[PDB]
Protein backbone atom coordinates (compact mmCIF):
# COMPACT_ATOMS: atom_id res chain seq x y z
CA UNK A 1 0.00 0.00 0.00
CA UNK A 2 2.66 2.14 0.53
CA UNK A 3 4.00 1.52 -2.72
CA UNK A 4 3.50 4.05 -5.57
CA UNK A 5 4.61 1.83 -8.47
CA UNK A 6 3.72 -2.06 -8.48
CA UNK A 7 5.36 -4.65 -10.39
CA UNK A 8 3.36 -7.33 -12.81
CA UNK A 9 3.02 -10.53 -10.74
CA UNK A 10 3.10 -13.77 -12.04
CA UNK A 11 3.61 -17.52 -10.46
CA UNK A 12 5.08 -19.38 -12.71
CA UNK A 13 6.95 -17.91 -16.08
CA UNK A 14 7.19 -14.09 -17.45
CA UNK A 15 8.74 -12.10 -20.48
CA UNK A 16 9.50 -8.69 -20.62
CA UNK A 17 10.15 -6.94 -23.75
CA UNK A 18 9.74 -3.43 -25.98
CA UNK A 19 6.54 -4.59 -27.69
CA UNK A 20 3.18 -6.19 -26.90
CA UNK A 21 2.84 -8.81 -29.65
CA UNK A 22 6.36 -10.05 -28.97
CA UNK A 23 5.82 -10.67 -25.15
CA UNK A 24 3.13 -12.36 -25.72
CA UNK A 25 4.34 -14.45 -28.55
CA UNK A 26 7.14 -15.89 -25.67
CA UNK A 27 4.50 -16.19 -22.98
CA UNK A 28 2.72 -18.39 -25.22
CA UNK A 29 6.14 -20.53 -25.81
CA UNK A 30 6.68 -20.87 -22.10
CA UNK A 31 2.69 -21.66 -21.85
CA UNK A 32 3.83 -24.69 -24.66
CA UNK A 33 6.29 -26.12 -22.61
CA UNK A 34 9.48 -24.38 -23.79
CA UNK A 35 12.55 -23.40 -21.73
CA UNK A 36 13.44 -19.40 -20.89
CA UNK A 37 15.91 -19.98 -24.32
CA UNK A 38 13.61 -21.24 -26.28
CA UNK A 39 10.83 -18.27 -25.09
CA UNK A 40 13.54 -16.13 -25.63
CA UNK A 41 14.94 -17.05 -29.57
CA UNK A 42 11.17 -16.77 -30.43
CA UNK A 43 10.48 -13.13 -28.81
CA UNK A 44 14.31 -12.74 -30.95
CA UNK A 45 12.62 -13.48 -33.93
CA UNK A 46 9.39 -12.01 -32.85
CA UNK A 47 10.66 -8.73 -32.24
CA UNK A 48 12.49 -8.89 -35.94
CA UNK A 49 8.69 -8.32 -37.47
CA UNK A 50 7.02 -6.24 -35.00
CA UNK A 51 10.29 -3.72 -33.29
CA UNK A 52 12.08 -3.47 -37.09
CA UNK A 53 13.70 -0.38 -34.85
CA UNK A 54 15.74 -2.43 -33.15
CA UNK A 55 14.19 -6.56 -33.19
CA UNK A 56 16.38 -7.92 -36.29
CA UNK A 57 18.22 -10.78 -38.45
CA UNK A 58 20.09 -8.02 -39.88
CA UNK A 59 22.12 -6.74 -36.38
CA UNK A 60 23.85 -8.43 -33.43
CA UNK A 61 23.67 -8.96 -29.99
CA UNK A 62 23.97 -10.63 -26.84
CA UNK A 63 22.68 -13.03 -24.63
CA UNK A 64 23.22 -13.67 -20.88
CA UNK A 65 21.68 -17.18 -19.59
CA UNK A 66 21.75 -18.27 -16.23
CA UNK A 67 20.02 -22.12 -15.55
CA UNK A 68 18.09 -22.85 -12.24
CA UNK A 69 21.39 -24.82 -11.48
CA UNK A 70 23.30 -21.70 -11.76
CA UNK A 71 25.23 -22.32 -14.53
CA UNK A 72 26.13 -18.79 -16.12
CA UNK A 73 26.95 -18.19 -19.55
CA UNK A 74 27.24 -15.20 -22.20
CA UNK A 75 26.92 -15.69 -26.04
CA UNK A 76 28.33 -13.11 -28.19
CA UNK A 77 26.92 -12.62 -31.41
CA UNK A 78 28.15 -8.92 -31.84
CA UNK A 79 29.22 -8.10 -35.67
CA UNK A 80 32.07 -8.49 -37.34
CA UNK A 81 33.97 -6.39 -39.60
CA UNK A 82 34.25 -7.36 -43.12
CA UNK A 83 37.40 -9.05 -44.10
CA UNK A 84 38.08 -5.84 -46.21
CA UNK A 85 37.65 -3.30 -43.42
CA UNK A 86 40.39 -1.02 -42.84
CA UNK A 87 41.56 1.26 -39.83
CA UNK A 88 40.93 4.05 -41.83
CA UNK A 89 37.83 3.32 -44.19
CA UNK A 90 35.46 5.92 -42.09
CA UNK A 91 37.93 8.57 -43.17
CA UNK A 92 37.55 11.51 -45.63
CA UNK A 93 40.01 12.93 -47.84
CA UNK A 94 41.42 15.12 -45.08
CA UNK A 95 41.64 12.35 -42.38
CA UNK A 96 38.89 13.21 -40.71
CA UNK A 97 35.99 11.09 -40.07
CA UNK A 98 32.87 10.99 -42.18
CA UNK A 99 29.74 10.03 -40.03
CA UNK A 100 28.03 9.64 -42.72
CA UNK A 101 30.14 6.71 -43.79
CA UNK A 102 29.45 5.23 -40.62
CA UNK A 103 26.30 5.40 -40.28
CA UNK A 104 24.16 5.88 -43.51
CA UNK A 105 26.05 4.69 -46.48
CA UNK A 106 26.54 0.58 -47.13
CA UNK A 107 29.64 0.47 -45.85
CA UNK A 108 28.45 1.14 -41.98
CA UNK A 109 27.27 -2.58 -41.84
CA UNK A 110 28.66 -5.06 -40.27
CA UNK A 111 28.63 -8.97 -40.81
CA UNK A 112 25.12 -9.53 -39.02
CA UNK A 113 25.29 -12.58 -35.67
CA UNK A 114 21.50 -12.55 -34.64
CA UNK A 115 20.55 -15.94 -36.13
CA UNK A 116 23.89 -17.52 -35.90
CA UNK A 117 23.99 -16.43 -32.12
CA UNK A 118 20.17 -17.48 -31.33
CA UNK A 119 20.68 -20.81 -33.27
CA UNK A 120 24.12 -21.42 -30.65
CA UNK A 121 22.04 -20.67 -27.85
CA UNK A 122 18.80 -22.89 -28.92
CA UNK A 123 20.89 -25.92 -29.93
CA UNK A 124 22.78 -26.03 -26.80
CA UNK A 125 20.99 -24.37 -24.13
CA UNK A 126 16.96 -24.85 -25.63
CA UNK A 127 14.45 -27.53 -26.26
CA UNK A 128 12.41 -26.70 -29.42
CA UNK A 129 13.69 -27.10 -32.77
CA UNK A 130 13.98 -23.82 -34.73
CA UNK A 131 10.85 -23.87 -36.85
CA UNK A 132 8.96 -24.09 -34.20
CA UNK A 133 10.74 -21.24 -32.33
CA UNK A 134 10.87 -19.13 -35.61
CA UNK A 135 6.45 -19.54 -36.79
CA UNK A 136 5.46 -17.01 -35.00
CA UNK A 137 7.09 -14.37 -36.05
CA UNK A 138 6.92 -15.94 -39.77
CA UNK A 139 2.92 -15.31 -39.32
CA UNK A 140 3.29 -11.89 -38.11
CA UNK A 141 5.19 -11.22 -40.88
CA UNK A 142 3.01 -13.28 -43.89
CA UNK A 143 -0.04 -11.74 -42.47
CA UNK A 144 0.95 -8.90 -40.90
CA UNK A 145 0.30 -6.79 -37.60
CA UNK A 146 -1.36 -3.12 -36.83
CA UNK A 147 1.20 -0.17 -36.64
CA UNK A 148 1.16 1.08 -32.58
CA UNK A 149 2.02 4.58 -31.32
CA UNK A 150 5.45 3.32 -30.75
CA UNK A 151 5.96 2.02 -34.63
CA UNK A 152 4.12 4.86 -36.14
CA UNK A 153 6.52 7.82 -33.95
CA UNK A 154 9.73 6.22 -34.78
CA UNK A 155 8.98 5.79 -38.66
CA UNK A 156 8.46 9.43 -38.79
CA UNK A 157 11.18 10.65 -36.89
CA UNK A 158 13.78 8.53 -37.11
CA UNK A 159 12.59 6.68 -39.73
CA UNK A 160 11.96 9.24 -42.42
CA UNK A 161 15.97 10.44 -42.43
CA UNK A 162 16.71 7.09 -44.04
CA UNK A 163 14.02 4.34 -45.32
CA UNK A 164 12.58 6.82 -47.69
CA UNK A 165 16.05 6.80 -49.03
CA UNK A 166 15.96 3.13 -49.92
CA UNK A 167 13.97 1.95 -52.65
CA UNK A 168 13.18 -1.25 -50.86
CA UNK A 169 13.04 0.02 -47.32
CA UNK A 170 10.59 2.09 -48.96
CA UNK A 171 8.52 -0.70 -50.57
CA UNK A 172 8.08 -1.93 -46.99
CA UNK A 173 7.57 0.85 -44.67
CA UNK A 174 6.30 3.94 -46.36
CA UNK A 175 3.13 4.02 -47.78
CA UNK A 176 1.01 6.91 -50.56
CA UNK A 177 4.41 8.93 -49.78
CA UNK A 178 4.27 9.13 -46.06
CA UNK A 179 5.61 6.82 -43.19
CA UNK A 180 2.96 3.90 -42.48
CA UNK A 181 0.58 5.28 -39.40
CA UNK A 182 -0.97 4.61 -36.49
CA UNK A 183 -3.73 1.84 -37.48
CA UNK A 184 -2.10 0.61 -40.81
CA UNK A 185 -1.28 -2.75 -41.41
CA UNK A 186 2.37 -3.97 -41.85
CA UNK A 187 2.66 -6.65 -43.99
CA UNK A 188 6.63 -8.01 -44.69
CA UNK A 189 6.35 -10.64 -47.40
CA UNK A 190 10.22 -10.46 -48.11
CA UNK A 191 10.99 -10.98 -44.60
CA UNK A 192 8.21 -14.00 -44.43
CA UNK A 193 10.00 -15.91 -46.85
CA UNK A 194 13.78 -14.97 -45.24
CA UNK A 195 11.97 -16.35 -41.98
CA UNK A 196 10.20 -19.61 -44.01
CA UNK A 197 14.15 -20.41 -45.17
CA UNK A 198 15.31 -20.01 -41.92
CA UNK A 199 12.88 -22.47 -40.49
CA UNK A 200 13.48 -25.11 -42.90
CA UNK A 201 16.94 -24.41 -43.58
CA UNK A 202 18.53 -23.93 -40.62
CA UNK A 203 20.60 -20.89 -39.96
CA UNK A 204 22.95 -21.71 -42.93
CA UNK A 205 20.21 -20.27 -44.98
CA UNK A 206 20.95 -16.90 -43.46
CA UNK A 207 25.31 -17.41 -44.20
CA UNK A 208 25.51 -19.29 -47.05
CA UNK A 209 21.71 -19.44 -48.60
CA UNK A 210 19.70 -17.23 -51.30
CA UNK A 211 19.49 -14.40 -47.81
CA UNK A 212 23.66 -14.13 -47.75
CA UNK A 213 23.50 -14.16 -51.57
CA UNK A 214 20.49 -11.38 -51.02
CA UNK A 215 23.12 -9.25 -48.49
CA UNK A 216 26.36 -10.05 -50.50
CA UNK A 217 24.37 -8.59 -53.89
CA UNK A 218 23.18 -5.57 -51.96
CA UNK A 219 26.43 -4.60 -50.87
CA UNK A 220 28.68 -5.28 -53.77
CA UNK A 221 26.31 -2.95 -56.12
CA UNK A 222 26.30 0.12 -53.49
CA UNK A 223 29.90 -0.13 -52.39
CA UNK A 224 29.48 -2.47 -49.56
CA UNK A 225 31.95 -4.35 -47.86
CA UNK A 226 30.27 -7.54 -46.60
CA UNK A 227 30.83 -10.67 -48.68
CA UNK A 228 29.44 -14.31 -49.29
CA UNK A 229 33.00 -14.99 -47.41
CA UNK A 230 32.33 -12.82 -45.01
CA UNK A 231 29.08 -14.14 -43.73
CA UNK A 232 30.05 -17.79 -44.09
CA UNK A 233 33.01 -17.24 -41.37
CA UNK A 234 30.86 -15.34 -39.20
CA UNK A 235 30.48 -17.35 -35.92
CA UNK A 236 28.53 -16.56 -32.46
CA UNK A 237 30.80 -17.39 -29.58
CA UNK A 238 30.83 -18.60 -26.14
CA UNK A 239 32.13 -16.54 -23.15
CA UNK A 240 32.52 -16.36 -19.85
CA UNK A 241 30.67 -13.41 -18.61
CA UNK A 242 32.06 -11.07 -16.34
CA UNK A 243 31.05 -10.67 -12.80
CA UNK A 244 31.44 -8.78 -9.27
CA UNK A 245 30.00 -8.98 -5.98
CA UNK A 246 28.45 -6.20 -4.27
CA UNK A 247 27.39 -6.36 -0.95
CA UNK A 248 26.80 -10.16 -0.77
CA UNK A 249 25.16 -9.95 -4.33
CA UNK A 250 26.38 -11.19 -7.29
CA UNK A 251 26.49 -9.41 -10.55
CA UNK A 252 26.93 -11.26 -13.96
CA UNK A 253 27.30 -9.15 -17.35
CA UNK A 254 28.27 -9.46 -20.82
CA UNK A 255 32.42 -9.54 -20.83
CA UNK A 256 34.57 -7.90 -24.17
CA UNK A 257 33.43 -7.31 -27.08
CA UNK A 258 31.00 -5.61 -24.74
CA UNK A 259 32.44 -2.88 -22.39
CA UNK A 260 29.16 -3.40 -20.21
CA UNK A 261 30.24 -6.10 -17.49
CA UNK A 262 33.72 -4.50 -16.98
CA UNK A 263 32.52 -1.22 -16.11
CA UNK A 264 29.68 -2.33 -14.19
CA UNK A 265 31.59 -4.15 -11.77
CA UNK A 266 34.12 -1.45 -11.75
CA UNK A 267 31.62 1.27 -10.79
CA UNK A 268 29.75 -0.93 -8.23
CA UNK A 269 33.73 -1.95 -6.98
CA UNK A 270 33.76 2.10 -5.92
CA UNK A 271 30.49 2.52 -4.79
CA UNK A 272 31.08 -1.03 -2.43
CA UNK A 273 32.99 2.03 -0.67
CA UNK A 274 30.47 4.61 0.23
CA UNK A 275 27.39 4.07 2.23
CA UNK A 276 25.22 4.86 -0.53
CA UNK A 277 21.86 3.51 1.37
CA UNK A 278 23.03 6.03 3.98
CA UNK A 279 22.61 8.74 1.27
CA UNK A 280 19.34 7.77 -0.35
CA UNK A 281 17.99 7.66 -4.14
CA UNK A 282 18.39 11.46 -5.86
CA UNK A 283 20.59 12.72 -3.30
CA UNK A 284 22.95 15.07 -4.17
CA UNK A 285 25.88 13.15 -2.41
CA UNK A 286 24.73 9.40 -4.28
CA UNK A 287 24.42 11.26 -7.82
CA UNK A 288 28.14 12.99 -6.98
CA UNK A 289 30.09 9.85 -5.99
CA UNK A 290 28.09 7.99 -9.12
CA UNK A 291 29.13 11.02 -10.99
CA UNK A 292 32.32 10.99 -9.89
CA UNK A 293 32.84 6.81 -10.51
CA UNK A 294 31.37 7.27 -13.61
CA UNK A 295 34.07 9.54 -15.01
CA UNK A 296 37.24 7.22 -13.93
CA UNK A 297 35.29 4.17 -15.91
CA UNK A 298 34.46 6.01 -18.80
CA UNK A 299 38.38 7.13 -18.95
CA UNK A 300 39.29 3.60 -18.73
CA UNK A 301 37.31 2.40 -21.39
CA UNK A 302 38.83 4.49 -23.76
CA UNK A 303 41.82 3.53 -23.10
CA UNK A 304 41.31 -0.52 -22.64
CA UNK A 305 38.34 -1.78 -24.13
CA UNK A 306 38.16 -3.73 -27.04
CA UNK A 307 37.64 -6.81 -29.17
CA UNK A 308 39.31 -9.67 -27.15
CA UNK A 309 39.96 -11.70 -29.89
CA UNK A 310 42.45 -9.07 -31.24
CA UNK A 311 43.62 -7.42 -28.17
CA UNK A 312 44.15 -7.91 -24.47
CA UNK A 313 42.01 -6.61 -22.12
CA UNK A 314 42.90 -5.87 -18.89
CA UNK A 315 39.54 -7.09 -17.17
CA UNK A 316 41.17 -8.39 -14.01
CA UNK A 317 42.43 -4.96 -13.31
CA UNK A 318 40.19 -2.99 -13.92
CA UNK A 319 37.86 -5.04 -11.95
CA UNK A 320 40.03 -5.16 -9.10
CA UNK A 321 38.70 -4.05 -5.74
CA UNK A 322 42.18 -2.45 -4.50
CA UNK A 323 41.61 -0.37 -7.70
CA UNK A 324 38.23 0.30 -7.61
CA UNK A 325 39.60 1.34 -4.13
CA UNK A 326 41.99 3.82 -4.93
CA UNK A 327 39.34 5.47 -6.82
CA UNK A 328 37.07 5.95 -4.35
CA UNK A 329 39.80 7.72 -2.34
CA UNK A 330 40.40 10.28 -4.88
CA UNK A 331 36.25 10.96 -4.73
CA UNK A 332 35.59 14.64 -3.25
CA UNK A 333 31.96 14.72 -2.00
CA UNK A 334 32.57 18.17 -1.66
CA UNK A 335 33.89 19.45 -5.08
CA UNK A 336 33.74 17.31 -8.46
CA UNK A 337 36.79 17.22 -10.63
CA UNK A 338 37.01 17.98 -14.24
CA UNK A 339 37.17 15.42 -16.51
CA UNK A 340 40.35 17.28 -18.20
CA UNK A 341 41.85 16.18 -14.98
CA UNK A 342 41.36 12.51 -15.35
CA UNK A 343 42.62 9.95 -17.64
CA UNK A 344 43.23 6.08 -18.04
CA UNK A 345 44.62 4.92 -14.51
CA UNK A 346 47.88 3.04 -14.20
CA UNK A 347 46.70 -0.48 -14.03
CA UNK A 348 50.28 -1.87 -13.54
CA UNK A 349 49.90 -2.27 -9.57
CA UNK A 350 46.84 -4.21 -10.43
CA UNK A 351 47.96 -6.79 -12.47
CA UNK B 1 18.88 -1.35 -29.92
CA UNK B 2 16.45 -3.08 -27.43
CA UNK B 3 16.26 -5.72 -24.20
CA UNK B 4 14.25 -8.18 -23.38
CA UNK B 5 13.99 -10.60 -19.77
CA UNK B 6 12.79 -14.18 -19.63
CA UNK B 7 12.26 -16.58 -16.59
CA UNK B 8 10.75 -19.78 -17.06
CA UNK B 9 8.62 -22.03 -14.64
CA UNK B 10 12.12 -23.95 -13.23
CA UNK B 11 13.94 -21.28 -13.22
CA UNK B 12 15.61 -20.22 -16.34
CA UNK B 13 16.49 -17.37 -16.82
CA UNK B 14 17.63 -14.87 -20.15
CA UNK B 15 18.37 -11.64 -20.73
CA UNK B 16 18.84 -10.58 -24.13
CA UNK B 17 20.18 -7.15 -26.13
CA UNK B 18 20.65 -6.94 -29.80
CA UNK B 19 20.39 -4.15 -31.98
CA UNK B 20 20.71 -2.65 -35.69
CA UNK B 21 22.50 0.11 -33.55
CA UNK B 22 20.64 3.31 -34.44
CA UNK B 23 17.13 2.83 -34.95
CA UNK B 24 16.68 1.15 -38.22
CA UNK B 25 19.79 0.88 -38.61
CA UNK B 26 21.36 2.07 -41.80
CA UNK B 27 17.35 2.21 -42.97
CA UNK B 28 18.65 -0.03 -46.06
CA UNK B 29 17.48 -3.24 -46.85
CA UNK B 30 19.21 -6.10 -48.30
CA UNK B 31 18.18 -6.85 -51.25
CA UNK B 32 14.47 -8.69 -51.64
CA UNK B 33 15.20 -10.44 -48.05
CA UNK B 34 13.27 -7.98 -46.38
CA UNK B 35 15.91 -7.45 -43.36
CA UNK B 36 17.25 -4.26 -42.47
CA UNK B 37 20.56 -3.82 -42.46
CA UNK B 38 22.91 -2.45 -38.91
CA UNK B 39 25.48 0.52 -38.75
CA UNK B 40 27.31 -1.03 -36.23
CA UNK B 41 30.56 -0.01 -37.75
CA UNK B 42 30.16 3.67 -35.84
CA UNK B 43 30.75 1.84 -33.05
CA UNK B 44 34.08 1.66 -33.81
CA UNK B 45 36.81 4.35 -32.96
CA UNK B 46 37.34 5.66 -36.66
CA UNK B 47 39.63 7.95 -35.49
CA UNK B 48 41.70 8.10 -32.10
CA UNK B 49 40.18 10.89 -29.94
CA UNK B 50 37.44 11.48 -32.38
CA UNK B 51 33.70 11.02 -30.63
CA UNK B 52 31.35 8.80 -32.35
CA UNK B 53 27.30 9.33 -32.92
CA UNK B 54 27.30 8.50 -28.30
CA UNK B 55 30.17 10.63 -27.82
CA UNK B 56 32.64 7.75 -27.07
CA UNK B 57 36.57 7.70 -27.71
CA UNK B 58 38.81 5.39 -28.22
CA UNK B 59 42.09 4.22 -29.77
CA UNK B 60 44.03 0.91 -31.11
CA UNK B 61 42.23 -1.27 -28.78
CA UNK B 62 38.65 -0.24 -30.47
CA UNK B 63 39.98 0.90 -34.15
CA UNK B 64 38.39 -0.57 -36.65
CA UNK B 65 40.25 -4.00 -38.38
CA UNK B 66 39.26 -6.85 -40.22
CA UNK B 67 37.40 -9.51 -39.02
CA UNK B 68 36.73 -7.36 -35.71
CA UNK B 69 33.88 -7.23 -33.23
CA UNK B 70 33.17 -3.10 -32.42
CA UNK B 71 33.34 -2.57 -28.40
CA UNK B 72 29.98 -2.13 -27.46
CA UNK B 73 27.94 -1.41 -24.13
CA UNK B 74 25.47 -3.36 -24.02
CA UNK B 75 24.96 -5.16 -20.72
CA UNK B 76 21.94 -7.54 -20.36
CA UNK B 77 22.69 -8.75 -16.34
CA UNK B 78 21.75 -10.86 -14.15
CA UNK B 79 22.01 -10.25 -10.17
CA UNK B 80 21.98 -12.72 -7.53
CA UNK B 81 20.69 -12.82 -3.90
CA UNK B 82 21.14 -15.64 -1.31
CA UNK B 83 22.76 -18.06 -4.15
CA UNK B 84 19.46 -17.99 -6.31
CA UNK B 85 18.86 -15.27 -9.47
CA UNK B 86 17.41 -12.39 -8.47
CA UNK B 87 17.35 -9.69 -10.88
CA UNK B 88 17.33 -9.80 -14.59
CA UNK B 89 17.55 -6.59 -16.78
CA UNK B 90 19.06 -4.92 -19.26
CA UNK B 91 18.17 -2.23 -21.55
CA UNK B 92 19.24 0.07 -24.95
CA UNK B 93 20.73 3.68 -25.06
CA UNK B 94 24.43 3.54 -26.30
CA UNK B 95 27.18 5.04 -23.96
CA UNK B 96 24.08 5.52 -21.25
CA UNK B 97 23.66 1.93 -21.36
CA UNK B 98 26.38 1.08 -18.33
CA UNK B 99 24.81 3.54 -16.11
CA UNK B 100 21.31 2.76 -16.71
CA UNK B 101 21.90 -0.98 -15.90
CA UNK B 102 23.92 0.27 -13.17
CA UNK B 103 21.19 2.49 -11.32
CA UNK B 104 18.54 -0.48 -11.48
CA UNK B 105 21.24 -2.42 -9.37
CA UNK B 106 22.00 0.22 -7.31
CA UNK B 107 17.72 0.87 -6.84
CA UNK B 108 17.51 -2.75 -5.87
CA UNK B 109 20.34 -3.50 -3.49
CA UNK B 110 21.22 0.11 -2.24
CA UNK B 111 17.74 1.79 -1.87
CA UNK B 112 15.46 -1.46 -1.79
CA UNK B 113 13.28 -0.30 -4.09
CA UNK B 114 10.95 -3.06 -5.65
CA UNK B 115 11.24 -3.75 -9.77
CA UNK B 116 8.62 -1.38 -10.66
CA UNK B 117 10.10 1.22 -8.36
CA UNK B 118 13.57 1.01 -9.54
CA UNK B 119 12.42 1.17 -13.30
CA UNK B 120 9.79 4.48 -12.63
CA UNK B 121 12.80 6.37 -11.03
CA UNK B 122 14.46 9.23 -12.77
CA UNK B 123 18.17 8.67 -13.91
CA UNK B 124 21.48 10.53 -14.77
CA UNK B 125 24.59 10.13 -16.59
CA UNK B 126 28.18 11.24 -16.45
CA UNK B 127 30.65 9.73 -19.65
CA UNK B 128 33.51 11.70 -18.86
CA UNK B 129 33.58 13.56 -22.12
CA UNK B 130 31.53 15.08 -23.06
CA UNK B 131 31.88 17.05 -19.13
CA UNK B 132 28.02 17.28 -18.33
CA UNK B 133 26.14 15.25 -15.76
CA UNK B 134 23.03 14.35 -17.82
CA UNK B 135 20.06 14.40 -16.01
CA UNK B 136 16.18 13.36 -17.00
CA UNK B 137 13.75 15.48 -15.46
CA UNK B 138 12.09 14.47 -12.05
CA UNK B 139 15.13 15.31 -9.22
CA UNK B 140 14.62 17.56 -7.29
CA UNK B 141 15.64 21.53 -7.85
CA UNK B 142 17.40 21.33 -4.10
CA UNK B 143 19.01 18.40 -5.10
CA UNK B 144 20.38 20.15 -8.27
CA UNK B 145 21.12 23.32 -7.22
CA UNK B 146 23.24 21.26 -4.63
CA UNK B 147 24.68 18.97 -7.19
CA UNK B 148 25.96 22.75 -9.42
CA UNK B 149 27.28 23.77 -5.81
CA UNK B 150 30.01 20.73 -5.93
CA UNK B 151 31.24 21.52 -9.40
CA UNK B 152 28.48 19.33 -11.72
CA UNK B 153 27.55 20.84 -14.87
CA UNK B 154 24.03 20.01 -14.90
CA UNK B 155 22.59 19.05 -18.43
CA UNK B 156 18.55 17.98 -18.89
CA UNK B 157 18.25 15.73 -21.57
CA UNK B 158 16.04 13.64 -23.00
CA UNK B 159 14.90 10.16 -21.29
CA UNK B 160 17.51 7.87 -21.41
CA UNK B 161 16.82 3.92 -21.65
CA UNK B 162 14.14 1.31 -21.55
CA UNK B 163 14.60 -1.35 -18.69
CA UNK B 164 12.78 -4.69 -19.20
CA UNK B 165 13.28 -6.39 -15.97
CA UNK B 166 12.07 -9.76 -13.91
CA UNK B 167 12.75 -9.52 -9.88
CA UNK B 168 12.27 -13.44 -8.54
CA UNK B 169 11.17 -13.23 -5.05
CA UNK B 170 11.77 -15.48 -2.04
CA UNK B 171 9.46 -17.98 -2.67
CA UNK B 172 10.05 -18.88 -6.43
CA UNK B 173 7.29 -15.80 -7.65
CA UNK B 174 7.74 -13.56 -10.52
CA UNK B 175 7.86 -9.45 -10.64
CA UNK B 176 8.41 -7.71 -13.70
CA UNK B 177 8.29 -3.95 -15.24
CA UNK B 178 8.46 -2.22 -18.32
CA UNK B 179 9.92 1.08 -18.50
CA UNK B 180 7.67 3.78 -18.73
CA UNK B 181 9.86 5.68 -21.02
CA UNK B 182 8.68 3.72 -23.96
CA UNK B 183 4.93 2.87 -24.86
CA UNK B 184 3.66 -0.63 -26.34
CA UNK B 185 5.83 -2.86 -24.10
CA UNK B 186 4.08 -4.70 -21.99
CA UNK B 187 5.42 -7.64 -19.18
CA UNK B 188 3.08 -10.79 -18.83
CA UNK B 189 2.95 -14.27 -17.45
CA UNK B 190 1.42 -16.62 -16.15
N1 LIG C 1 25.41 0.09 -30.80
C1 LIG C 1 25.40 0.42 -29.35
C2 LIG C 1 23.96 0.46 -28.82
C3 LIG C 1 23.19 1.71 -29.23
C4 LIG C 1 21.80 1.79 -28.61
O1 LIG C 1 21.61 1.24 -27.50
O2 LIG C 1 20.91 2.43 -29.22
C5 LIG C 1 26.22 -0.58 -28.54
O3 LIG C 1 26.36 -1.74 -29.00
O4 LIG C 1 26.70 -0.19 -27.46
CA1 LIG D 1 5.94 1.36 -21.06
Amino acid sequence: EEDVFHPVRAKQGMVASVDATATQVGVDILKEGGNAVDAAVAVGYALAVTHPQAGNLGGGGFMLIRSKNGNTTAIDFREMAPAKATRDMFLDDQGNPDSKKSLTSHLASGTPGTVAGFSLALDKYGTMPLNKVVQPAFKLARDGFIVNDALADDLKTYGSEVLPNHENSKAIFWKEGEPLKKGDTLVQANLAKSLEMIAENGPDEFYKGTIAEQIAQEMQKNGGLITKEDLAAYKAVERTPISGDYRGYQVYSMPPPSSGGIHIVQILNILENFDMKKYGFGSADAMQIMAEAEKYAYADRSEYLGDPDFVKVPWQALTNKAYAKSIADQIDINKAKPSSEIRPGKLAPYE
Amino acid sequence: TTHYSVVDKDGNAVAVTYTLNTTFGTGIVAGESGILLNNQMDDFSAKPGVPNVYGLVGGDANAVGPNKRPLSSMSPTIVVKDGKTWLVTGSPGGSRIITTVLQMVVNSIDYGLNVAEATNAPRFHHQWLPDELRVEKGFSPDTLKLLEAKGQKVALKEAMGSTQSIMVGPDGELYGASDPRSVDDLTAGY
